[PDB]
């Protein structure tokens, strides 16, 4: 049972370095092939090269970037190391293995998400979104959560600590003049809320910042 | 280096019925016995899965619902009977030489029966307006097809700067999608101002669903 799982800073500065390890349990990397694949904003999917079993690399000559990949056999990792990096460095890298009996990229990471931009980061703002002021109700509410004003990328919600899954819609991030905006909509009985205490857990721990904000109901 | 060119983009697909997705290389990948072009498979959030291998070899695990087929320079994969979780982005890939090179992607949708939008307004919070802000919120929750119109109106007059306007991915379970919408202002422009409302225009009705609140009601 092979897993392999990324790691690395998530934020970096215009031409400075970048590097990147990939994990290896349950298979040893002096047997096999190992390789680092990324995808751009978009969906695009490119290949950057290998480390082979006896340490020989390859790296794709049709690269922008200036590329360095090593390992570590006492650890069972192996590393991707950019040079000089740009702002078109931004992408997701996964790791990847190429098995002599397979002949595939059939075992994945995770990945890892990586921005490159000089631009401070920023906390964000967590904003509460009670039902209109009126009394009116139907069979059930919904309710939400406003992230606003952050950077980078990203950032985690939850409801209640996880115990609230169902009924959840978490909208992907929006970019607009320089910070990120994303929200959350909860949806639950009418009985259920305000009697029993909703809350969006927010973090993001490129900014220090956890923040737990209870909906509260509207006073006139 | 080699190209390879996926066709289509974007291909929706009733549930039980099957999709077809193509895959054309600069250059042939085949080489005496063997092909070399492979399909992944990348749900949203995750990263890409291996499905065929060697152009028409079944990754263990892989539902048998999953096939490939070609050599040479075309290839294709078939998905039949096409289920809610395969809402996915497909790509081919070939190992014939180095460099290796991805397909652009295919994503599939599940054709969905068109289904309205839950619709939900959201007033400033005192906490934002303290800080000299006012964001206005639309929610749009569990609707089909996947384009949908939504306007603003400040005291029945359009407005369309300042608007972020964010969808999900496809719902893997019910193959629905839902959609924020925030119109962002000053604290003193919100408060010159009385009545604010969206309106969503989709094909699934005749007339735009209207949610509206005033200020100075309550």
């Amino acid at each position: 049972e092979v897993q392999l799982q990324e790691s690395g800073p998530g934020l970096a500065k215009p031409s400075q370095t970048l590097s990147l390890t990939c994990s290896v349990t349950g298979s040893s990397i002096t047997s096999d092939y190992w390789n680092w694949i990324r995808k751009f904003p978009g969906n695009k999917l490119e290949y950057m090269g290998y480390i082979s079993y006896s340490g020989s690399t390859y790296y794709n000559p049709s690269l922008k970037s200036q590329i360095s990949i090593t390992r570590d056999t006492s650890k069972n990792h192996y590393y991707l190391q950019l040079n000089s990096v740009t702002t078109e460095d931004t992408a997701t890298y996964y790791c990847a293995r190429q098995g002599l009996r397979n002949w595939y990229f059939d075992v994945w990471g995770t990945g890892t998400t990586v921005t490159v931009s000089s631009a401070k980061t920023t906390a964000p703002s967590v904003y509460p979104l009670a039902p209109v002021c009126g009394g009116t109700t139907g069979s059930s509410v919904t309710l939400g959560c406003l992230v606003k004003g952050y950077f980078p990328e990203p950032v985690t919600l939850t409801w209640n600590s996880g115990s609230l899954s169902s009924g959840v819609h978490t909208f992907p991030a929006l970019l607009q003049s320089g910070l990120y905006t994303l929200s959350s909509s909860v949806t639950v009985t009418s009985n259920t809320w305000p009697s029993q205490t909703i809350t969006c857990n927010v973090a993001h721990p490129a900014s220090s910042t956890k923040v737990d904000k209870k909906i509260e109901p509207r006073v006139p | 280096d080699i190209v390879l060119t996926q066709s289509p983009a974007s291909l929706p697909v009733s549930l039980g019925q099957r999709a077809t997705i193509s895959c054309r290389a600069s250059k042939s990948v085949s080489a005496s016995a063997y092909s070399y072009m492979h399909w992944y498979q990348q749900k949203p959030g995750q990263p890409p899965k291996p499905l065929i291998y060697l152009a028409s070899n079944l990754e263990s695990g892989v539902p048998a619902r999953f096939s490939g087929s070609g050599s040479g320079t075309d290839f294709t994969l078939n998905i039949h009977p096409v289920e809610e979780e395969d809402a996915a982005t497909y790509y081919c890939q070939h190992n014939r030489e180095l460099p290796y090179t991805f397909g652009g992607g295919t994503k599939l949708e599940i054709k969905r029966a068109d289904a309205a939008p839950t619709v939900s307004i959201f007033p400033p919070s005192s906490e934002q307006l303290t800080s000299g802000g006012a964001s206005v919120v639309c929610f749009l929750n569990n609707f089909y097809p996947k384009d949908i119109n939504v306007k603003w109106k400040i005291d029945g007059s359009e407005r369309q700067n300042g608007v972020l306007n964010s969808w999900t991915d496809q719902d893997s379970k019910d193959s629905t999608y839902s959609m924020s919408s925030t119109l962002t202002l000053t604290k003193d422009e919100y408060e010159r101002h009385n009545s604010y409302t969206c309106e969503a225009t989709h094909k699934t009705s005749t007339s735009p669903i209207v949610k509206s609140f005033n200020r100075n009601e309550c």
